């Protein structure tokens, strides 16, 4: 069962929720059948540093200290 | 027909974006309570009321802003650290730079560092930052480009403020961009 | 033979298509009587679910086909640049059939039978498409040119075409798209950036074409601006606009030729100063000429029975068409005089552009008669003076 | 208080198999 | 417990909306209202909007026909460009984690409709 | 002498090659006897693993050559050339025959001298290549240029040459190749972003030439997009970057001159105001005019034959050709009456380009015939009417 | 009793689709009624009432409005069934009320294409 | 042009108001979203649009071609 709340103002059956006070969407169901269908699913890409902490490449540093409080 | 040249802002804005960032992060990392909520770059930025600290940042970053403009900088790191000058929160701005989209995605940056206090565990207050400028040349080569500022001096890579460790990266961001590979990530310890 | 029938379904009406078809067929077979249009009905369902029925060229024949359409309410969508979203492309996007386009195909009046030629052209295109002819062996560039005098409704005929085709060919394509191309907002001229800009809007055209269940009409205004004559122009001072923006469109249009659900419609003003390598890549280059005497009379009629329909000219006198005047043989009579005087205005108002013709009632009811309700033969006199007012005004601006 | 449309906070019902009526 | 997991989903939906910059109106600001370190909306219209959407899935979620809570972020064509899919197989540890999750999940990534077909949030995003 | 046979593998004809070779051999030994095209066979492996066997330019008990070829259904496979994913499609990539260019070499009709020359050119190229001639005592730049009045089909000639030569040289090389260069995606507004893109294109092509088993044809559709005249760019309007592009292109064309498996096909219409330093960098510059009387007759004959086969013209008649008409001495009789009347249409259709000569069989059924069927002498008259309409429509448009 | 009331709503909806040859006499609830043999329609009406079933498990309900549509789906007729939901003659008495209603009144085109509604034993008809 | 014309359109649907609306010196900068609104309110009727353009013949296609009667005022009088 699939529950397509068109809203947020700017086999398997479908329990869509209409809840109207406007009567002027003119498209819940196709957009409901749009929100229902799976589309080109990008694989979960993985994270990695590209600049690691090199022991042979070391940083800079300025002298002064911040005003403590 | 007019072909034409270009006027890059590439390497400098980063650190001064860091300025906003650091002015935000010094706030968010809970390492500033003398900070005030303000408005800048269309986000709820939290800045500092002290013009004295504003000029302290002018020295610390806005003096090296064309000096940081060498592209040798690898890790612009906000080391959030205790009195020992060793990180607890490695805000590693791993600047993998391929040389208004910059603020288009630093919108996410500023906004999420703002949300990072919903991810950052309760870091103890009373802990300052250091701006570790990781260059392509080790051990602080070319003192001139880092001590460009006359009144504001620089120091070499002394053994204390040169190293970091405990790299548990939860990449709060991975916001690649056109000019920038702002691989910011908050490496907890 | 065959006759075509089109029926306006209301948007607030939502009955199924086949019920509408059965009901209209029932009305036709009950009535089964020329090209007049029904407006009066006698069935509560059919009233609340129909607006009008019309016959498009008095016979009880039953060679009837029904086309049912819905003129889309909202107007144009806008097309802007992908990363330079400010103003780079700004193309107009009609999702046909569209509201602002109805009645347009009827009002236009010509005398060279452009409508039939330029409609059965697309009909034969579809016939050759469904029969699987060797596209390598018999082909068409799917480009139709219309050129002629300014203000003579050259571009009006293209919107009418698109409307009539998305109406006629319903249930064969769910809908049609009509992309109006602004040939003046694609000339960002510094060293071939416009010749690179044509590419993006044509990729968007490709995007709207690959939706193979939608008939798409690409309407290019001022096709003389995009394709400037490069050869005869002895101006080497034109660096790359006359050579790398015409060649940047002569390819993208030879690229959509392979597809079949696309038609290119172009409106031109200057016959010369256009690339000879584009007056070969157009199937029909039909000339839209200024109205002729019979055409002027018919347009003036359309205006006058329009005014009578809205009760402006309150005392309704039968306006006799030119065919009835020919039948009687120009005999003066107490009702036939008004048509005669109209016809004298027609010869006197000869040579004007259709746009000023469709204006002239406005002025003739503006200055010469302030009456909220007008009797005929004074309004007609107002026209006969306002036309000379237009001649003298044109002479005033030198 | 609630109405359902087996085709006020309304709980419609769709049954995606039947979906010929383009405007539901 | 679902009477507060619905508000956890509230947290989720607005934080997605927030980090995605689906609107430029920066209404969002930190809100520990009743000691919940989460960043909801300041539109009571929209707080009660999530409240009654979850109210009308309350006769609908714990009935366990649920096979995935797909919070779609819609598009200009109202298209599921980013289906933030949450599997219904159920103590702040998850919450921040989910928060964490969402953030680190937006890490790789760059108008919402709450469709309802380890809270293994995964994003089916356009390539 | 040698006669050439092409045998077409169907989609699932995977079996082998040598078996088909010997099978067509015994087919030819059972037949032994103008160009012909077999499509219906008897032996089951032939009828299943062969779609067509064409003998293209009698006693065939002599030298005979076979070319087994199988068409590939791949597509564009665009080369992005993206620096930061912001770039646009360039250098669309065609492969071993893609079934889109199939049947092209024989639909195009020119004089006799235009095809044999352009074929034995590439044949002698390889003949000289593998006899080890001295590189810098007799050499060529491996570039062909085709110019003519627009509409006469000089992109089809290059693509059909690619097809024909990929098939004709399937023994020396494993398979063919073709890169069509998008000569308007190389330019860029910024400073010296043009020459770098040109050299990037040509280094990518060079990478694609690294392997010596492919055969690469590089088609630059309209050169004047790229090799703009260098001096004619008059005061101030045209910047310097309009010179860097031309000389970078020239340098690259000289740098890929050393290989033996690259041929560069380039075309442009009567706008042959090509940079002289390029218009010298061309082995063959061939002129492609408008079709002559015999060419018109053959196009019309092919059009009518295809139409009859496709059942737009139901009653098929055996239309003669010129050879028999000169054989009978132009004697008027029932069989040749329609043939002579088509010939009289041809003699009066001299002047148009091929681009429209393959429209008229569609217009004469789009504008002058209503029934979706018509007899010959009932369709061929509409051909004359469409010819006259095209001529007048040309004339009055200045 | 809600279950057997839903089966009597089955009896209603479909026999009123009757109240032509594609219909047939068979034993329902110990009376012979002339409905349809359609198994798809049988299980479809069963599904309508058994989705109405949890609705009546809520016990909050006003009407079971079995809208006999016209072919236009724009009601020229209707059949509101305002049972104020909290022996064989009375289980047939309801059917005789509806038969006498369609008696004084009249039916609709053969395929009534009706869409059952509910508003959450007595009845009437809005013609 | 978004909320101002929603107020105006509230003032148009009534038959009682002869609303005329002045435009002065004829999103942001990727269209002005002023056209679509003014073009749609053109349809209501009893709302008449006047535009004090103050710009000469040089005009865009956006508004100067949907405008029908066009008069010119020169130097003021004595
Ligand atoms: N020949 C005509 N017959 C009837 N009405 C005409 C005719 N020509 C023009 N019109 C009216 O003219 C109005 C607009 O015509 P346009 O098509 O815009 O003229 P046009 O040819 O576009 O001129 P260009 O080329 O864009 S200057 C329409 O409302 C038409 O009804
Ligand atoms: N001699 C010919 N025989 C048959 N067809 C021809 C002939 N010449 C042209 N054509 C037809 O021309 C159609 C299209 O040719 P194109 O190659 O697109 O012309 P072309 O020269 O590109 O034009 P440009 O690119 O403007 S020179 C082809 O389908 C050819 O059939």
């Amino acid at each position: 069962q699939v529950h397509i709340f068109w809203g947020a103002p700017i086999t398997t059956e479908v329990i869509l929720h209409y809840r109207p006070c406007e009567s002027d969407p003119t498209q819940l169901p196709k957009i409901a059948e749009k929100a229902i269908q799976d589309f080109p699913t990008r694989p979960l890409s993985r994270f990695i540093p590209w600049f690691p902490y090199d022991g042979s490449k070391l940083p800079l540093r300025p002298k002064r200290s911040p005003p403590a409080s | 027909r007019q072909d034409l040249n270009f006027g890059q802002v590439v390497a400098d804005v980063l650190c001064e974006f860091l300025e906003v960032a650091v002015h935000l992060i010094l706030y968010v990392r809970e390492v500033y309570g003398i900070f005030q909520k303000r408005k800048k770059y269309n986000v709820p930025v939290q800045m500092s009321c002290h013009p004295e600290l504003n000029q302290y940042i002018q020295d610390t970053l806005h003096c090296v802003k064309p000096l940081l403009e060498k592209n040798d900088v690898e890790k612009v790191v906000v080391v959030i650290l205790d009195k020992e000058h060793r990180p607890v929160e490695k805000f590693v701005f791993e600047i993998t730079q391929p040389p208004s989209h910059v603020e288009q995605l630093l919108r996410a940056f500023i906004l999420k560092i703002s949300v990072c206090d919903a991810v950052l565990d309760h870091n103890p207050p009373g802990c300052t930052f250091t701006v570790l400028v990781h260059t392509r040349e080790a051990a602080t080569r070319n003192m001139e480009k880092i001590q460009v500022i006359k009144d504001f001096p620089w120091i070499l890579a002394d053994e204390q403020d040169v190293h970091m460790h405990d790299p548990r990266l939860i990449p709060l961001k991975t916001m690649t961009s056109d000019i920038l590979k702002m691989q910011l990530y908050v490496e907890e310890r | 033979p065959t006759v075509h029938v089109e029926v306006h379904q209301r948007g607030s009406s939502t009955a199924k298509k086949e019920d509408i078809n059965l009901s209209v067929r029932k009305l036709l077979n009950r009535h089964n009587i020329g090209d007049y249009t029904w407006t009066e009905f006698d069935e509560p369902f059919l009233t609340r679910n129909v607006q009008s029925v019309s016959i498009i060229d008095d016979l009880s024949a039953c060679t009837v086909a029904l086309h049912i359409f819905q003129l889309n309410e909202d107007g144009p969508s806008s097309e802007n640049l992908e990363e330079e979203t400010e103003n780079i492309i700004a193309a107009n996007h009609w999702v046909l059939p569209a509201a602002e386009f109805h009645g347009l195909w009827d009002s236009l009046v010509y005398d060279v039978e452009v409508k039939s030629h330029l409609l059965d052209y697309v009909m034969t295109t579809l016939l050759f498409s469904d029969k699987n002819v060797n596209s390598n062996l018999i082909t068409w560039n799917r480009v139709v040119l219309l050129h002629g005098p300014p203000g003579t409704g050259k571009t009006s005929l293209c919107k009418a075409l698109a409307q009539k085709l998305t109406i006629r060919l319903s249930s064969r394509y769910r809908y049609g798209q009509l992309i109006e191309i602004n040939s003046h907002s694609l000339f960002s001229k510094w060293f071939s950036e416009s010749g690179k800009l044509v590419t993006k809007m044509f990729q968007k055209i490709q995007d709207l074409i690959d939706d193979k269940d939608a008939l798409v009409f690409v309407l290019i205004d001022q096709v003389e601006s995009l394709t400037a004559a490069r050869n005869a122009c002895r101006a080497g001072t034109e660096p790359s606009d006359a050579i790398r923006v015409v060649n940047a469109v002569l390819t993208q249009i030879d690229q959509i030729k392979r597809h079949s659900n696309v038609v290119i419609l172009t409106t031109s003003n200057i016959t010369e100063k256009i690339d000879v390598a584009f007056v070969d890549r157009a199937d029909i280059k039909q000339y839209i000429g200024p109205p002729s005497a019979a055409a002027i009379f018919k347009i003036y009629l359309s205006c006058l029975e329009e005014l009578m329909k809205c009760q402006i000219i309150y005392p309704r006198q039968q306006l006799l068409t030119l065919r009835e005047l020919e039948m009687i043989g120009f005999i003066e009579n107490n009702v036939s005089k008004l048509s005669l005087l109209l016809n004298d205005i027609s010869r006197k108002s000869e040579g004007l552009s259709g746009r000023v013709l469709r204006k002239l009632p406005f002025l003739a009811h503006a200055l010469y008669v302030q009456a909220p309700t007008v009797t005929i033969e004074g309004f007609l006199q107002a026209l006969s003076l306002a036309v000379d007012k237009q001649f003298e005004e044109r002479k005033k601006l030198a | 208080s609630q109405v359902h449309i087996f085709w006020t906070e309304v709980i419609l019902h769709y049954r995606p198999c039947e979906s010929d009526p383009t405007q539901l």
